[PDB]
């Protein structure tokens, strides 16, 4: 029925593109609308009043619909307020079913908030990932009621999969012969009027899918089972919609899988991304509570422990840090525990040391799925051990099913062990279905069609079976046993696709590495602030607003620049906030710090530097914009020498009139039109440039990649490469402790590069740089714009910084695996050295780097177009330097990084005596050794001022160090604090206690492994309940004993348990193959064999109602196996 | 064997901190060739099975 | 006369022509032509495939 | 799984063999009953009672 | 030469020719391993082998 | 425990006095016999000295 009489809808349009609530939308003026109307332009939302009334001769249908298809996406409120379920116009997800109240033609009214907007964006159809159409308008298709026949639906489920069967099964075996066999029986047996030819039909389906595949009591058979099904929602952050519209989708795609597990007993869920359930609990507290409701329930389990499925590339080590410390922190303080699992199935590549990153915070297991896009390497395992740089392992399982988004097609479930790599080791494997990439959940037809699966495997066994009721937990812990055989992966899990992200949008990633500069600068000054006076509240309340900010801006689609111009709209508008933010903070510490308020005409004598980097520093600043001086000291505030003597940095013009010898006290450049013609190190008397090339030398290339644009660069663009040669150089700064050349370069028409080229006066033993800073103006098409330094090192391996340590990567492309890595992502400084020199390019906003045999290549910008149409267009501020150093890569390398991501700034003040006399905070003693970086140091984050009150708070005030060795070699070292010291502790990642060290004099030691992030704490002055059972936790059985589990149970519940409530095998280790009243106790007892190995073997039990529902407590079996 | 709100699940792994040794993938066929040595009668007669299967003449 | 292989047994599946009528087959082992009957490496061998497929059942 | 299984319960087999040593090749019917069945070298695995689908006919 | 056996072309390299050290260093400190008469060597993530000596028959 | 004396078995497929094989890395064995004794003390030079049994003969 769909006329006006039974289904009327009113429309209300919302004022904007404003995303009105649902208190403010119902207090408007609705007009009259019909089926066949068109609304609104794209992302605009429309609010439907829809009041239905079921017609008499629908009162007793057996099932009720609302079928909605509005060709967009929409969530269904009632009339109270409460979010009930998604709706998706493309046929997925259309029908609501009534609930039961509906049943009498007193026409009850419901809301449907539809946003005009495909599941992926409003592309103009067809890509998807074309720019969005502003002008798109969606058609009312239908809005009626329907009564379903339930026997026609399960028919449907039977024969499709029946049909899957039939095509996928080998064409060798008799199980595809039998099921086109039914198949035909039940074609033959189907006539189009009568209605018990369903039934008949469903009996007949039934020799080949089982008696009862219709109910969940499918997955309680207790055979072994391989394929464990868990269902997954990935919503991207920010992907092809703004991020109004990810906090919509994340609401109407939550509240879906919330009716389906009200519906389907057996269905679990899994969502990751924090950063989504705190959007949830801010904008829609009922939609949180009863998600928290169904996470209490058992089922709904939250993993991954960081606030966004960010990437791993490009964000700095701290910032990986605060993602698994915000995530863990929001899951503890919400929900009661803290995850052990690391989802991260939509990442670009992950960094060489997130498995000790993983390690520290608790997670010992990964669990992805990019890595199978690789189109040049077919990555070799499928369960193995992810080993870090340092050593710290944890166990990543990739679906052999190559997808997040599995359509639980029977196909799907056969690829889960015919593409399975590792079945040597292990044969069980995860099959993760949904929708993802922003759309919403699973549906129901894919619960169906995976009882159909697991029928199929019951019956005529070649099919892998397929489990549903089981946990990510229990397969991981399943898998933890057996891990010491699995193989080992060492190193980064290069992925080798989407490597023009490491450039694309480079706003964004300047942003991203200036906030965490600064918000590591302004941690480390509110620390020694609010330790030094106890007045000054540590601003918790605004670093986490920023903190927040930043990491959600890190996101897999934000930070590597693949996103529609709105979405970096809205990031701007974060990093404005995060940098307002960041002023006001430093603001008030500068007020409390002692006092640094601002530069005026300098005096040298009352003006400091600020230094936040833990080791002595002596560089030039230019104080007094004429002359300059010398900053030299070691804790936070450096004075000034105000240096006068003969000239350094001498520049000179050869007779050519276009040539320049910028010399130093250790370089001498020779620059020709734009170009560095040669770089002589005075110190190791060897030229850097080989003879006949030029280092930093614009090149261009065509990107053009096959479909990706923004996201890809491809192999083949290294053909097309081009010089831009157009320089003429000039004379741009004079002054005698600094010269610099400046240079412009077209590109073409309306776009040109204007390049600086500097060089600062040497100091007492402190390695030169020549810098580099470019103002291009930048208006491309499919462009790539690199710069290359030649220099005339020989050696098969770059080294890279990646986030805590140091990457090795070949410049030889020997194979595919080393050809498929023409494009890497590195931090702050890229190092091309020999056995006794080297070549380190460091840059401040950059990431792409490529070494191919002596020959260094810095991607500074490129102009896609796919998802937004001008990506980089504009001016971009760029800069880099070349660094040449004695000895191999060395702490100069790494030191020297980080000074120039980290500029000093000046501030005066009233007393500048006292405050550069005064002893540093926290420092490492000049004999410890250079290898360890004290990232950072911050204030505890439960110290009774700091507390915010999510979670118990400690007494006293305490103080984080972050320390890494980011070379690689054992690194010992002395912590000198001037602080009062109570305690010293090792902390993970989430300050939890380890191990107390000693300490003397605020002196304690540290023991470094290689590239290890050790932390340290400074501490200043129905319902069932189980009862007991047989055999205990960890005793000792024969390798093959046959032995029984005996539980025992207390009811302690109002309800009283069904007839049947049996124990029906949830969990890991399979070890099968041999009422109630609210009072009293009941045992129950399992059959069960130890497997043929000596090990420890673990299974997951659940009391489970004759119908499918399980319920109370969770219980196992622990048993060791002696040999 | 269940939870008693004292204890929230069983006793945690020995899943062990630092990888011990490295571990690689086993070569298929190189594997399965191998087995055949293990009966044949080819040079290893006198160090695989045939030379258990008599224990006297 | 077939030998009673591992791969006799599967075949005697993978190559049945009339799978969609019935999928029992006839194994018929020995060694014809002249030969005499079965071995006993023949029946212990069949013992194991049946082992086989009782265990792990493809 | 059932080929690679098989890889590795014969290489636990090879492994598990030394030459002079006569209960290593117990040890080994033992490991490999873990594939083929507890007693396979009986006629009592014809009696598992499961269905058969060749029949096999000296 | 890697010590992990990451890929195939790593797998391969279970055994290489070293002449007269083999060295294993981390940053600030190493250990060498020198021989004089034999070239077999295998480094496999912190414990290096130095091949010392085959007995085969063909 | 360094210098430690480990035996394999080589049984490679085809080529004997070429060919070791991956696999052979599976059947690893310490060899435990030592029980270690002085051997020269001098001021300048010391070293102990030990006898393992690989096996008969
Ligand atoms: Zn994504």
């Amino acid at each position: 029925v769909s006329g006006e009489p039974h289904v009327q809808l009113w429309v209300w349009h919302a004022p904007g593109q404003t995303r009105p609530s649902f208190e403010e939308a119902v207090s408007n003026q609705f007009v009259k609308t019909n089926v066949g109307e068109w609304f609104g332009p794209s992302w605009t939302t429309h609010w439907f009043r829809v009041v239905l009334t079921v017609p008499e001769h629908l009162q007793n249908k057996r099932l009720l619909e609302f079928h909605w298809d509005s060709n967009s996406e929409g969530l269904v409120w009632s009339e109270d307020g409460k979010p009930l379920q998604g709706l998706t116009g493309g046929g997925e997800r259309v029908e609501w079913i009534l609930p039961d109240s509906f049943r009498d033609g007193k026409e009850h009214t419901i809301y449907i908030e539809m946003a005009c907007n495909r599941m992926f964006g409003n592309a103009p159809g067809g890509d998807s990932i074309q720019p969005p159409d502003p002008n798109k308008y969606f058609r009312l298709d239908k809005a009626e009621i329907v009564a379903i026949d339930p026997d026609a639906r399960q028919l449907w489920i039977d024969i499709w999969i029946l049909q899957d069967a039939a095509r996928e099964f080998p064409g060798d075996s008799w199980e595809s012969h039998k099921a086109l066999q039914v198949c035909n029986e039940i074609i033959e047996a189907f006539e189009l009027g009568n209605r018990e030819s369903l039934k008949k039909c469903r009996k007949i389906a039934e020799q080949y899918l089982g008696p009862n595949v219709d109910s969940p009591n499918v997955y309680n058979s207790g055979k072994e089972p391989l394929v464990y099904a868990i269902g997954h929602c990935h919503i991207d952050s920010c992907w092809l919609w703004p991020f109004a519209e990810t906090k919509r989708k994340v609401v109407r795609s939550w509240s879906s899988q919330c009716d389906l597990m009200d519906r389907y007993p057996e269905l679990n869920f899994v969502c990751s991304q924090a950063q989504q359930y705190k959007w949830l609990k801010q904008l829609y507290p009922y939609a949180f509570e009863r998600v928290k409701k169904k996470v209490a329930e058992g089922r709904f389990h939250p993993i991954g422990g960081s606030w966004v499925e960010h990437d791993t590339n490009m964000p700095s080590g701290e910032s990986l840090v605060r993602q698994f410390l915000y995530g863990q922190r929001f899951y503890e303080s919400n929900f009661g525990k803290r995850c052990k699992t690391f989802w991260l199935p939509d990442t670009f590549g992950y960094s060489a040391q997130l498995p000790q990153l993983c390690r520290l915070a608790g997670m010992t297991r990964f669990l992805t799925q990019k890595l199978s896009w690789n189109n040049i390497n077919r990555f070799p395992h499928t369960t193995f051990n992810w080993v870090a740089l340092d050593g710290s392992q944890v166990i990543c399982h990739m679906p052999p099913s190559e997808t997040y988004t599995a359509e639980a097609h029977f196909g799907d479930v056969k690829r889960s062990m015919s593409q399975h790599k590792s079945l040597d080791q292990d044969n069980t494997s995860l099959l993760v279905f949904g929708k993802g990439d922003g759309g919403g959940g699973p549906t129901w037809v894919q619960i169906e069609k995976l009882r159909r699966c697991r029928g199929i495997s019951d019956t005529v066994g070649l099919l892998p079976r397929v489990h549903m009721g089981s946990s990510v937990d229990d397969f991981f812990d399943r898998l933890e046993r057996k891990a010491d055989t699995f193989v080992t992966w060492y190193g980064e899990l290069y992925f080798e696709l989407h490597r023009g992200t490491y450039t694309t949008q480079a706003k964004n990633k300047k942003n991203n590495r200036r906030a965490e500069a600064k918000l590591r600068d302004l941690e480390l000054l509110a620390t020694i602030a609010s330790v030094q006076d106890k007045s000054y509240k540590y601003p918790k309340e605004e670093f986490d607003a920023m903190w927040e900010n930043v990491l959600l801006c890190q996101f897999h689609d934000c930070l590597p620049g693949s996103s529609i111009e709105m979405a970096y709209r809205e990031s701007d508008q974060m990093y404005a906030d995060v940098f307002s933010t960041a002023e006001k903070i430093m603001k008030g510490v500068s007020q409390v710090l002692g006092l640094e308020p601002a530069l005026n005409h300098m005096s040298t004598t009352n003006t400091v530097a600020l230094n936040t980097l833990p080791w002595p520093r002596r560089e030039l600043v230019k104080i007094s914009e004429k002359e300059a001086a010398v900053a030299h000291g070691t804790g936070p505030f450096l004075k000034l020498q105000k240096l006068e003597t003969t000239k350094p940095l001498v520049t000179l013009r050869q007779v050519t009139k276009g040539a320049f010898v910028l010399e130093n006290s250790q370089l001498r450049v020779h620059v020709e039109k734009g170009v560095i013609t040669s770089l002589y190190d005075k110190q190791a008397n060897r030229e850097v440039i080989p003879k006949g090339q030029k280092a930093n030398q614009y090149v261009i290339f065509d990107d053009k990649p096959l479909y990706w644009q923004a996201w890809d660069v491809e192999v083949y663009h290294l053909d097309t490469r081009k010089e831009l040669p157009s320089g003429e150089t000039e004379v741009h700064e004079n002054t005698p402790h600094r010269v610099s050349v400046v240079t412009r370069t077209k590109v073409s028409d309306k776009s040109h590069i204007q390049t600086i080229i500097a060089l600062n006066g040497a100091v007492e033993g402190e390695q030169s740089w020549v810098e580099v800073q470019s103002k291009v103006d930048w208006h491309e098409t499919m462009k790539f714009l690199k710069v290359e330094f030649p220099v005339d090192v020989r050696n098969t391996e770059a080294s890279y910084e990646t986030a805590f340590g140091i990457v090795r990567r070949p410049t030889h492309y020997n194979t595919s695996w080393d050809m498929a890595k023409f494009e890497v992502c590195a931090h702050r400084w890229a190092d091309l050295s020999e056995y006794g020199y080297g070549v380190s390019i460091l840059n401040d906003s950059k990431y792409g780097f490529a070494t191919a045999g002596q020959t260094m290549r810095l991607s500074l910008l490129r102009s896609p177009k796919a998802p937004d149409a001008h990506a980089d267009m504009g001016t971009h501020h760029i800069r880099w330097a070349i660094l040449p150093h004695q000895g191999s890569l060395s702490h100069v390398t790494i030191r020297k990084a980080f000074e120039f991501n980290n500029p000093t700034k000046l501030y005066s003040s009233p007393d500048a005596a006292a405050l550069v006399a005064a002893p540093p905070p926290v420092w490492l003693t000049p004999d410890s050794s250079p290898a360890i970086v004290l990232d950072t140091v911050k204030r505890g984050e439960d110290d009774e001022d700091v507390s915010r009150g999510e979670l118990p708070a400690r007494k006293g005030q305490s103080v984080i160090l972050r320390m890494y060795d980011s070379l690689g070699g054992l690194a010992r070292g002395t912590v000198v604090t001037t602080w009062p010291l109570k305690k010293v502790c090792k902390v993970n990642l989430l300050e939890d206690d380890l191990e107390v060290v000693p300490w003397e004099n605020g002196r304690f030691t540290v023991e470094l492994r290689p590239f290890e992030v050790a932390s340290y704490r400074l501490v200043l002055a129905l319902e069932a309940t189980f009862v007991r059972d047989t055999v205990q936790d960890g005793t000792v059985l024969a390798p093959n004993h046959l032995f029984e589990q005996t539980w025992v149970l207390r009811n302690t519940g109002k309800v009283a348990w069904p007839a049947g409530c049996s124990v029906k095998f949830v969990g890991g280790d399979y070890m099968g193959r041999v009422a109630v009243q609210p009072g009293e106790e009941a045992p129950f007892t399992v059959l069960l064999r130890t497997p043929y190995r000596a090990c420890r073997v673990i299974s997951h039990w659940r009391l489970t109602t004759p119908k499918g529902t399980k319920f109370g407590h969770r219980l196992w079996c622990d048993v060791v196996v002696e040999k | 064997g269940g939870e008693t709100f004292d204890v929230k699940g069983p006793r945690p792994n020995d899943y062990p901190l630092r990888a011990p040794k490295p571990v690689g993938q086993l070569i298929s066929h190189i594997y399965k060739d191998r087995i055949a040595q293990f009966y044949n009668g080819g040079q290893y007669e006198h160090q695989n099975l045939r030379a258990m299967m008599k224990e006297d003449s």
